[PDB]
């Protein structure tokens, strides 16, 4: 049942003897790692405290033991017996052990008043000190334990991991606590989060694992569990051959305990745990290496200590005599600090009400039998020792220790070594093990698209089309002026595409227009030759002279018309587009013009038509050259020659193979309407050669001038369907500027084929018929 | 040290102040006649009818363990923990209520209190299983808040006592107020433990306030009473309302009758268990004597002693019997709480008519979440006319019944209570009994400032009277934006985010018929001396003119663009440039041959509108949307140019030739076909008139752009046909007469 020690004053004290267990006995095994290791270590710290001439003097300080179980119903059920002797008495209690077990006691205790003290239960739940107010812990809470497992992932340079803890209120509330400063401090995200029922079916912890695998990104994983719950995840890693595929890690829950590593050792290779700063103690780890066993008195478990320690009875009965120092029964118990500071600091505080509330007394003094606890309390927070091993005692107003742990690395060959330590910073020093990271890093090119918006995770989506990086999460359109470098990292220029003279169709033109100035040039120079020979004056020399000009011109126009860009191209491209074609027809509505006024005024009178003299005719195919120069100039005005660059019309999907153009801007618009006066002149010509059509051949030039506008008409008129209909081209920068060259030179060729190139035959080669016709 | 132990199948604890406290002389002062003792004996005589009950817990006899509170916490923990250590229907006092759940519950045992209200017991992360069997005060802000609301009252003046429950009621009172959208004017708390004057002050704190003349109160009567002094020692103006915390109270309305007018009260609606009532008074616990603190109520209950045996010759029944209201609820707890009991063995024990095993273990929540708070009936013993629907929330708190009533002057008489009306989860009023309120009393003094203006007005922004905002519209081109202002739209009135132009269109149509069939007339007669005695090349640039005005007409009225409104003020030059211009040579040929003549005129009206269209087609601004932030909606703008000046060259071109060459009018007595030659002379002066007549509008019309459009369309075709026609009249006379 319970250990009863008398004295004076008496202090409570609880620990898990044993475990939790069945409906039966919800008290299944001892354990002594936490249990009667720690209780010897109180009973000595008990047995100082009443041989210390300086503390608590001449009062023995008695005792009333309680083993917890684990399941905390048992502990209150219990409490009470402790609660009736405070309601023999007793003054306040060491409490401590899991959450469960703490916070069930803390609500009980306090409603009569009675301070109670843990060397356990670090969960922030006790800090609400509405709920807690008679109550410290004497190590830090999980609030410090939390942050200081984010500062360790964060010092890993980790940003993905999984998590895993089991029921009651520090495994629920501590990896919650986790998992809110991970989340604030953003630097990683949580894979998952496992709980763990507190009685949880066999190989649930293979599926654990399974599950805790699915996030492949994840190398590690965060505990707050129990010892046991460690060992059913660990053993189902080695079921499972995750063995070294992981990093492992505990708060305090585990560490320096060698059961969980042990037959598993190759397992949570380098795994890291926090401890609650701490140092042994060791007048009891003598003590307690040297006790008999058979010795120890008020102590009711001592013979389950050799029972469980030296694995058989105090059957193979063996000799009592053996120290336990002398076998594998004995080490060093890791909290063993803790519960002999926690037990002295209610001493000291004892103490400090004797000398406040008893000033004048040592022994007992009967004020501090009904003690105000709330007295207690303020002794409890006020004092501030060293404690022992040397470390200095004090914790805050809500009862945590200030922060400060240690942090240990689990190093095979196998032991926890330290790794540094940590308060509110860390100081750790380096083994070799895998890493817990999300998304990886993503090339040039390669946008960043946040996995939802999950701050350690993205897809290195890589950029598209015309778009070049402008942030590692972001790509921008690159201008018309250049094409992606295929890095992504900026951009290249377009290559610029020339009209070529020389290529495989601009070279017709180029050669034909030469040619074409070659038999003009044949035909004025045998005209000018024969200039005062009626041949030549009888058809009007002046007019002849104005029609040979307008077929070079047609010509020159149509070789220029695929010369390299420049503003000089454009303005005399532009005002020779409309001369090339006009001047020609001017002159053949003149001359035509003339003819058939001649032919109509010699039905009604034998006068010639007034006007009709060179005097005027002249004037009037200069006239029509002038009407369509004004017009042009207008052109020129509302939208003047530029030389520019064209980039949007081969913006294709590939921009390796983007290409621009330079080009002369000359619109459509008046790409048409410079030819459109001109094509007006065509067609009052046809209308003249139409109104001349009962004209007789007495008239020298009657007839091949209705012949040249019955073709000319034609190569003219063809332009707009080939125009238009090549428009959409990719080619039409050649095609459109061949099909305009042709025409033209066609039409100037026309003229001459009718008009002069016969007359120049007969005109040259045979001089016996250069009469006037 | 007693219990009143009772035998049972089940044992249930309790917990009642059978004394007062002792202080620091004895732990317990003299038992408590009406918060102790007679709340006990209700509590036996309930509990003896539950074991006597055919229906209820027939397989199960309740016993108990109830303790004594000594109106101190020590000693309800000190026995509470007791019935821990045996193994619960107590609370009067709230310190005792509170610490009792907090052990209870630690051992799964639920509570119910049967009379702490207490709204801290509604916490269940401290106090889970818990019943309250009465509502705290906080309920009563429900009520409070609908009877601003049955008032149409709500703009209000609102007070706690020093209370915590009064802290409570007045946050209670302004999240219910909120809801009902009720204002507060002003509010504070009020000290016990102050002077006169700072009651006064709490008085004077209302009246200076006075935007609604009339206030609500949250208190205990010892508040109430000097809150209440005050109010008629300063000659108060206001009506107000109390908690049941001064509900009825005739000792407060005592100094003060007259104030005490303006008033109503909330109760907890009273409902006495008469049967008790009768068992009370026929007690004579010196035979039945089952409950040990007797002999001390006895003795003081009459005055007497048992010392000598002389209470013994008084029965208890000599001394005359009261009993408060809340007898109802130390019923209606054991009743609730058998109940539950009863539905668990319902559950647990359902085919059992004896208590099973079930219930042999503490139940927790079992009984708590499933059966302790789904109570649902009428209270036993209550007045037959009346319902309470026992039934607790989620939160344990007890469902109730409220009378809500004002003190009525009595001109003949005292003053009196008089029940309005009643609330239970809603509120019910008879206004012909309110005296300030009753139609021929009047209405209720200002509790009102300003509506919910939230619309085409909007409030105002007034510092301090929010809940008293003014009214105020917007203006005609925004919508809804805040509760006080309006955001602009887009273009267009107030957008919450052509008639007369079949006229135009027929003259512009005719005009271009009548001006073609009289065009072929002059064409057919080209070989007609009619023809050739005139500039006729001229005569159809003039006959031409009407159709370009019916064709300009239809450019008039095109979607606006400059590729247009140039085009419409230079057609303001051209109709006449042509029309009026023809006459010209006519005039000169009768007042560089005539075929030159008329080359040389069609050069000139060529020359000078040119010159025009230079300047034209060289202005930047253009059609849009300026319109204008009157009328707002106005839609497609021809190009703006409003009465620009420029507009007076058009005038000039035709001047030029209209009036500045008048001179030839004398033509009219040339000797050539005088027909002709007098409409020149005559025409030439009269088209003059004519067309400035019609020019005006180029300014008159420029305020409204449909009428514009429509006016210049039909003189434009007008005007063309009507000069036309002054010299065609004696061409057409020869031409289609002779
Ligand atoms: N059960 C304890 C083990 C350390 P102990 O030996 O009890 O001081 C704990 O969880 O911290």
């Amino acid at each position: 049942n319970s250990i009863r020690i008398d004295g004076d004053i008496t202090l409570g004290g609880l620990f898990p003897v044993h475990g939790r267990g069945s409906e039966g006995k919800p008290c299944g095994e001892l354990k002594k790692e936490k249990g009667i290791h720690r209780l010897e270590a109180m009973l000595f710290a008990l047995d100082r405290i009443n041989n210390d001439p300086d503390l608590l003097p001449n009062i023995t300080l008695g005792a009333r033991i309680l083993d917890t179980c684990s399941r905390d119903t048992h502990a209150l059920e219990q409490s009470l017996t402790f609660v009736q002797a405070l309601i023999e008495r007793v003054v306040g209690v060491i409490g401590a052990s899991g959450s469960s077990v703490s916070i069930m006691v803390a609500n009980i205790l306090r409603l009569f008043k009675i301070p109670q003290i843990s060397y356990a239960s670090t969960a922030p739940d006790l800090s609400d000190n509405s709920r807690y107010d008679f109550f410290s812990r004497v190590v830090p809470s999980d609030t410090y334990q939390a942050q200081a497992m984010v500062d360790i992932v964060r010092a890993l340079k980790w940003n993905y991991v999984s998590t895993v803890a089991s029921e009651g209120s520090y495994g629920e509330s501590g990896v919650e606590a986790f998992i809110q400063k991970s989340r604030e401090d953003g630097g990683v995200c949580i894979a998952q989060s496992v709980k763990i029922p507190r009685e949880p079916k066999a190989g649930e912890f293979d599926k654990i694992i399974r599950r805790l695998l699915e996030t492949s990104n994840a190398r590690a994983v965060i505990i707050f569990a129990n010892e046991d719950d460690i060992r059913r995840v660990l053993e189902a890693a080695r079921r499972a051959n995750q063995t070294g595929h992981f990093f492992w890690m505990g708060s305090d829950s585990w560490g320096s305990k060698i059961a969980p590593v042990l037959h598993l050792e190759e397992v949570a290779e380098g795994a890291v745990t926090i401890l609650p700063k701490r140092m042994s103690v060791r007048g009891f780890d003598r003590y307690f290496s040297s006790r008999t066993l058979d010795n120890n008195r008020r102590n009711i478990w001592f013979a389950e200590f050799w029972e469980d320690n030296f694995h058989c009875k105090l059957v193979k009965k063996c000799t009592n005599r053996e120290r336990i120092g002398q076998d594998s029964a004995y080490e060093q118990e890791g909290k063993v600090q803790f519960v002999i500071d926690a037990v002295y600091a209610m001493g000291h505080a004892l103490h400090a009400m004797h000398r406040d509330l008893c000033p004048g007394r040592v022994g007992l003094c009967p004020r501090m039998d009904p003690v105000d606890g709330t007295q207690l309390l303020k002794y409890i927070r006020n004092v501030n020792f060293s404690g022992i091993a040397g470390n200095p005692v004090t914790f805050n107003e809500n009862g945590d220790a200030p922060g400060r742990y240690d942090i240990y690395q689990y190093q095979l060959r196998a032991e926890y070594k330290v790794i540094g330590s940590w308060t509110d910073h860390l100081h750790l020093r380096i083994q070799q093990l895998p890493r817990s990271i999300c998304s990886l890093p993503c090339q040039p090119g390669e946008r960043k698209k946040t996995v939802k918006g999950m701050p350690c995770c993205w897809h290195c989506e890589p950029c598209t089309g015309y778009q070049y990086q402008v942030d590692r999460y972001t790509c921008k359109t690159c201008p018309y002026d250049m094409r992606p470098t295929e890095n992504r990292t900026g951009c290249r220029p377009i290559p610029i595409i020339k009209l070529e003279w020389g290529s495989p169709w601009a070279v017709l033109p180029l050669f034909l227009a030469v040619v074409g100035i070659a038999a003009t040039l044949f035909v004025v120079i045998t005209f000018v030759r024969y200039n005062d020979t009626p041949i030549v004056k009888a058809s009007g020399r002046e007019l002849s002279y104005v029609l040979l000009a307008g077929i070079f011109l047609c010509y020159a126009t149509t070789f220029l018309m695929i010369a390299e860009p420049d503003l000089g191209t454009c303005s005399l491209r532009r005002i020779f587009l409309g001369l090339g074609m006009s001047i020609s027809y001017a002159a053949l509505l003149t001359k035509t013009n003339r003819i058939y006024r001649i032919f109509e005024q010699g039905k009604r009178s034998v006068s010639a038509p007034r006007f009709i003299s060179p005097a005027s005719q002249l004037a009037i195919t200069f006239s029509l050259i002038s009407l369509q120069l004004l017009g042009i100039c207008v052109w020129f005005v509302v939208d003047p020659s530029h030389s520019v660059v064209d980039f949007q019309d081969q913006r294709t999907l590939d921009p390796r193979f983007a290409r621009g153009v330079l080009k002369c801007d000359i619109s459509d618009l008046s790409l048409i309407c410079l030819l459109g006066y001109s094509m007006l002149l065509m067609v009052t010509c046809t209308v003249y050669a139409i109104k001349t059509r009962g004209v007789p051949e007495t008239f020298n030039e009657a007839k091949p001038i209705g012949f040249t506008m019955y073709t000319t008409c034609i190569v003219w008129l063809a332009f707009i369907p080939i125009f238009f209909g090549t428009s959409q081209s990719a080619d039409k920068l050649y095609i459109q500027t061949t099909t305009l060259t042709v025409s033209v030179s066609l039409s100037a060729s026309v003229s001459l084929g009718m008009l002069y190139m016969p007359k120049v035959y007969i005109i040259l080669f045979h001089p016996e018929q250069n009469v006037p016709k | 040290k007693k219990v009143l132990t009772l035998e049972g199948d089940l044992v249930l604890g309790g917990l009642f102040p059978v004394h007062q406290k002792g202080g620091p002389a004895e732990d317990c002062g003299p038992v408590n006649e009406h918060r102790g003792i007679q709340r006990l004996e209700a509590m036996l005589f309930a509990l003896d009818r539950i074991n006597r009950d055919p229906h209820l817990l027939p397989g199960v006899r309740l016993g108990a363990h109830i303790l004594d509170s000594c109106s101190k916490d020590t000693h309800a923990l000190e026995q509470a923990l007791d019935f821990v250590r045996a193994s619960v229907i107590g609370g009067s006092y709230s310190d005792v209520s509170i610490q009792v759940a907090n052990l209870l519950r630690l051992f799964q045992i639920p509570q119910i209190s049967y009379a702490s209200t207490s709204a801290k017991l509604s916490d269940k992360s401290r106090y889970d299983y818990f019943a309250r069997t009465v509502p705290p005060d906080f309920f009563q802000a429900k009520a409070m808040a609908e009877i601003l609301r049955f008032f149409n009252w709500t703009y209000v003046s609102t007070v706690a006592s020093e209370g915590d429950y009064g802290e409570t009621g007045i946050e209670a009172f302004e999240l219910e107020a909120r809801a009902r959208n009720i204002c507060v004017a002003t509010s504070e708390k009020v000290g016990r433990a102050m002077s006169r004057a700072a009651f006064e002050g709490v008085v004077r704190a209302l009246l200076q306030k006075p935007s609604a003349r009339v206030a609500v109160l949250f208190t205990r009567s010892e508040d109430a009473r000097e809150l209440l002094a005050a109010s008629q020692r300063l000659n108060a103006s206001f009506t107000w309302v109390a908690s049941d915390g001064w509900g009825a109270l005739e000792s407060v309305v005592a100094g003060s009758e007259g104030a005490a007018e303006g008033a109503i009260t909330i109760e907890l609606a009273s409902y006495p268990i008469s049967d008790f009532a009768s068992y009370f008074q026929s007690l004579d616990p010196w035979n039945n004597s089952r409950n040990p603190w007797f002999r001390e109520f006895w003795e003081q209950r009459f005055r007497c002693s048992f010392r000598q045996r002389d209470c013994a010759a008084h029965s208890l029944r000599a001394v005359p019997f009261e009993q408060e209201s809340k007898i109802m609820f130390v019923v209606n707890a054991v009743y609730a709480m058998a109940h539950a009991l009863h539905n668990m063995h319902r559950a647990l024990c359902p085919n059992t008519t004896r208590l099973c095993d079930a219930m042999r273990p503490v139940n927790g929540r079992r009984l708590y979440k499933d059966f302790v708070l789904n109570v649902k009936f009428d209270a036993p013993f209550r007045p037959a006319d009346t319902h309470n629907e026992v039934r607790f929330d989620r939160f344990g708190d007890g469902i109730g019944r409220y009378n809500i009533f004002t003190y009525l002057r009595a001109g003949s008489g005292r003053y009196r209570y008089q029940k309005v009306g009643y609330w239970a989860e809603g509120l019910t009023l008879d206004t012909s009994l309110i005296p300030w309120a009753s139609p021929s009393a009047g209405p209720l003094p200002a509790s009102r400032c300003s509506e919910p203006c939230l619309q085409n007005e909007v409030k105002s922004v007034q510092p301090g009277e929010v809940c008293c905002w003014l009214c105020i519209p917007c203006q005609p081109y925004e919508y809804r934006l805040d509760e006080f202002t309006c955001a602009d739209c887009g273009l267009g009135y107030w957008p919450n985010a052509d008639a007369w132009a079949v006229g135009p269109v027929t003259i512009a149509c005719l005009g271009a018929l009548a001006t073609l069939f009289v065009l072929g007339v002059f064409v057919r007669h080209n070989a007609t001396p009619v023809v050739k005695a005139s500039g006729r090349e001229l005569c159809y640039i003039l006959l031409g003119g009407v159709f370009l005005c019916y064709c300009m007409t239809f450019i008039f009225i095109a979607k606006p663009s400059t590729a247009v409104c140039t085009l419409r003020r230079l057609g303001l030059g051209t109709a006449f440039s042509v029309c009026y211009s023809a006459l010209l040579t006519k005039t000169n040929r009768i007042a560089i041959s005539p075929a030159s003549q008329v080359a040389i005129c069609l050069a000139l009206i060529s020359g000078q509108l040119l010159i025009v269209v230079a300047w034209l087609v060289v202005e930047a601004p253009g059609t849009g949307k300026e319109t204008a932030p009157e009328r707002r909606e106005v839609v497609t703008l021809r190009c703006n140019h409003r009465d620009a000046s420029m507009l007076g060259s058009l005038a000039y071109n035709v001047l030029l030739i209209a009036l500045c060459t008048l001179y030839a009018f004398k033509t009219r007595k040339c000797p050539e076909n005088f027909n002709e030659a007098k409409f020149i002379g005559f025409t030439m002066y009269t088209t003059c008139i004519i067309w400035l007549a019609f020019l005006p509008i180029f300014y008159v019309t420029s305020s409204d752009y449909r009428v514009q459009t429509t006016t210049m369309c039909v003189s434009v075709s007008l005007s063309g046909s009507v000069v036309l026609g002054c010299l065609f009249a004696p061409k057409l006379h020869i031409i289609l007469f002779q």
